[PDB]
């Protein structure tokens, strides 16, 4: 019983460890999302500006 | 060269001239350099912890960018200006967030708009508490997230819609909302083990409703009832409406304590439980 | 002949509470990684449609000199 | 988690080629511009054998997303710099109209 | 009789829950007149109307026994249609009822003279629609029953 | 909010330049602007959720960008035009989505082709059930993903193939996929545990075989007996197969009797329970 208790207690604090990981994860998941959206407009308006460029020097 | 000097030095060059200073062109080459002065200025106002001429400078950095040809990055700078007043003490981030969605939607970029359509709902629910309008942004933003097919984004928004239907006390609409989404979770093995809880939300949202919708929506949910979270989900509910339709608050309020011992209840659940707890007492005595 | 039954009750409901705790931290965890999981689907557009802007543009910038 | 950590490969696919385009597109701008108890004793051990499944996958599932955090350590700066490079190259790619 | 969509509501008070009458508003129908509630093709249930001043026009109020016979609750869409009985072979001349106390925390052994109960029964439930197996509650000397 | 007059005034603007309309330079700036005009024209229908009309209005702007010399964003405009009838119920998102992959592959490219090719497959399986076509779409898409070394989606699109191709009729292509993924999965530290159920699925697929083909893979398989997870790999099969050979269909139910409790059973395996007892009763009666 007591061996099994301790063996469960291992997974207990390991669960708390994986939550101690999610404290970093959620931050990473947020900040990658912060740039993911941001890059598409810089890319589309760059394609636009390049459209203005390429029409002058046919 | 301070942030305060950049505003007045850009004020020199913002002038719309028609003279030998102009020639033939206007100030179309000049409205960008003005926006550049403000692009540096709005940056360094925050560096001086201004936070209020910061946000106004983030506004001015895009305000003049409108008149060039380009609302797009001007719109990104409106979102940035909303990140100024939002973090700061005052509002008027909410204004620039209107200024943003009215532009990105005006191209079809609903997702970028929806990044902060939700944040508008966040301010209008947390700060400027306008829960009918906040929910009009959660539900509407959910409609946009389904516009680009992202089901779980809209399930996140619609749980703000329906989660606060309990505090908005619209239990008849809450039961209208948690059903289709849990059915969208029986299909998903990625999402199933919260689906029982999703229909528990649809189940528990009673206004003292003794429809067997409460006893049938759980039946709809395909369910091996000796499963391992169902003892804490479904037969729970059957026990609780066993006592409501008993006209007995005694065992109704014993099993709630029986259940909190095995899964600690939260504000939303506990409020809904004591909401229905008043419903038995509202008929036994009177 | 009853105290060991009381341990058989108590130490094992404690054990079941360890189960309850890890199962509840895991109905946290499964949902943690669940809710994070769709952000990747949010990237799913911005990862290659972003490339759809970048390469399809610089194929023109290199042709914009011409 | 497996499939979402393996999506990180296509994340790499996007960022390397965008970064490739920005080292080359850099060039065009300047080029153009300028007994049940005794059964219980077995059931509790049946679960003591199960907690092996628990602890093994627990210890294992820890390390992967740490490795993914390092993969994100690749992503973050090569994304932020690329966000800077697109905007400077774009403003240059708009000022050369004339 | 063409049938109008109605919203199932809850009986206002205890008096009409002792009438077994599909409690309605005076704005729509008339007390005494009989109707047939339709929930589905395989469910047709017949009820007596008894108007009341606290019913919403466009919603019908039902008591707990009748809902526990009708399978109904607060705020469901139903189709209510006027139903006119045939007084050739449907007027009740002999009706058995299985009776029992409703609430099990007031059970006694006292005798209740059935001739008085059946007489007060007809004095209260006259011109009412009763189907086989229909369940309701009877008030005899301030006592709840399950009929 | 002028949807009409844009469409009519761009009629002389959707106009090549050989006329008085031509003048000095081409009309490749006029039609270029007109693309944005029709995009915005569809945008202001789309905002009012007129997606049926909106998609047809995006087909204009998406068609005209090709005309100048630009497959570049014209395919993005086809993706946009397909989002209309994708989000809206009716069809012909199918068309623009088939337009986009052919255009991306005609750019000299591979990824985004497969990325929307499975979108087409999702439509043609989930909506327009055309499994004989959408399964081929997953096949070709997985082929491109092998050509990108994202074996990620090479394995995923093939699991989508074989999970349905199995119950349909085809158990050999199935195990081909499920052995391919299990063998490529013992390689990675990320993949080797998904390989358990993969070799399980690779084992399950029977051509009504009364032999050990499942247990054949087991006699190959890396069960690692101290690892109990492969009791959900073979111990099921270990118990039920002897039953199947030795006249014990009645015993066959008692396996799922508990395995549905220790693993809630989905559609595929439950239908397979019925299917491999179709193999029983095709040994007995059928």
């Amino acid at each position: 019983l007591q061996q099994t208790q301790a063996q469960v207690d291992e997974v207990v604090d390991i669960m708390r460890v994986n939550v101690d990981k999610v404290l970093e994860r959620d931050q990473k998941l947020s900040e990658l999302d912060d740039r993911a959206d941001a890059l598409q407009a810089g890319a589309s308006q760059f394609e636009t500006s390049a459209a203005k460029l390429k029409r002058k020097y046919w | 060269a301070e942030a305060m000097a950049l505003l007045a030095e850009a004020e020199r060059k913002v002038k719309n001239s028609q003279s030998f200073f102009s020639g033939l062109f206007g100030g179309s080459s000049k409205i960008e350099e003005a926006c550049e002065i403000y692009a540096r200025a709005a940056n360094m106002f925050k560096m001086a912890k201004n936070w209020s001429a910061a946000g106004n400078a983030f506004c001015q950095a895009a305000q003049l960018h409108l008149q060039l040809q380009s609302k797009h990055d001007a719109a990104t700078c409106f979102v940035d200006a909303g990140n100024a007043f939002k973090k700061a003490d005052p509002q008027e981030a909410i204004n620039c967030l209107m200024r943003a969605i009215e532009i990105y939607t005006d191209m079809g970029r609903f997702t970028i708009a929806a990044k902060h359509h939700i944040s508008i709902a966040e301010i209008y629910e947390t700060e400027l508490v306008d829960v009918e309008k906040a929910i009009a942004h959660y539900e509407q933003s959910a409609d946009y997230y389904k516009g680009e097919e992202s089901n779980s984004s809209a399930n996140k928004c619609l749980l703000k819609v329906a989660g606060y239907a309990a505090q908005l006390e619209q239990y008849q609409k809450a039961i209208d909302i948690y059903e289709q989404v849990g059915t969208s979770a029986m299909d998903s093995p990625l999402l199933k083990y919260s689906a029982k809880d999703y229909f528990f939300k649809a189940a528990l949202c009673h206004f003292c409703i003794d429809m067997l919708n409460a006893k049938l929506a759980v039946q709809k949910y395909e369910e091996l009832f000796p499963a391992f979270s169902d003892s804490r989900e479904c037969k729970l509910m059957k026990k609780l409406l066993e006592a409501h339709e008993e006209q007995n608050v005694d065992s109704y309020t014993e099993s709630v304590k029986e259940y909190d011992s095995i899964s600690r209840l939260d504000q939303w659940l506990t409020t809904m439980l004591l909401r229905i707890k008043k419903t038995i007492q509202g008929d036994e005595e009177d | 002949a009853l105290s060991e039954i009381e341990t058989r009750h108590s130490e094992i409901i404690k054990l079941e509470n360890s189960i309850r705790e890890l199962h509840d931290m895991f109905m946290d965890m499964a949902m943690l990684v669940e809710s994070q999981g769709e952000m990747i689907d949010r990237i799913e557009y911005n990862v290659e449609h972003a490339v759809d802007y970048v390469e399809r543009a610089v194929s023109d910038t290199k042709k914009a000199v011409k | 988690l497996d499939e979402q950590g393996e999506q990180l490969d296509r994340v790499e696919e996007g960022m390397n080629h965008i970064n490739q385009d920005m080292k080359e597109a850099e060039k065009n701008l300047k080029d153009l511009g300028k007994a049940r108890e005794n059964e219980m004793d077995e059931n509790l051990e049946q679960v003591s054998g199960i907690i092996g499944n628990l602890r093994h996958m627990a210890l294992d599932m820890g390390n992967e997303i740490d490795t993914q955090n390092r993969q994100i350590d690749r992503i973050m700066e090569k994304a932020d710099s690329n966000k800077t490079r697109i905007d400077e190259a774009n403003q240059r790619a708009t000022k050369m109209l004339g | 009789m063409a049938g109008r969509s109605m919203q199932a509501a809850r009986c206002p008070t205890d008096e009409l829950s002792l009438s077994n009458c599909a409690v309605v508003s005076e704005k729509d129908y008339q007390s005494g007149q009989h109707v047939i509630v339709r929930t589905s093709p395989n469910h047709k249930y017949i009820f007596t109307l008894r108007t009341h001043p606290s019913v919403v026009p466009g919603s019908v109020a039902f008591s707990l026994p009748q809902r526990k016979w009708a399978g109904l609750s607060i705020g469901q869409e139903i189709e209510v249609a006027l139903y006119s009985f045939d007084k050739a072979k449907q007027c009740i001349g002999t009706m058995t009822i299985e009776i029992d106390f409703l609430q099990k925390k007031n059970i006694d052994s006292n005798p209740y003279d059935t001739d008085k109960m059946a007489a007060e029964f007809i004095q209260q439930f006259n011109n009412q629609a009763f189907s086989v197996g229909q369940q309701l509650v009877f008030s005899f000397n301030d006592k709840l029953f399950g009929l």
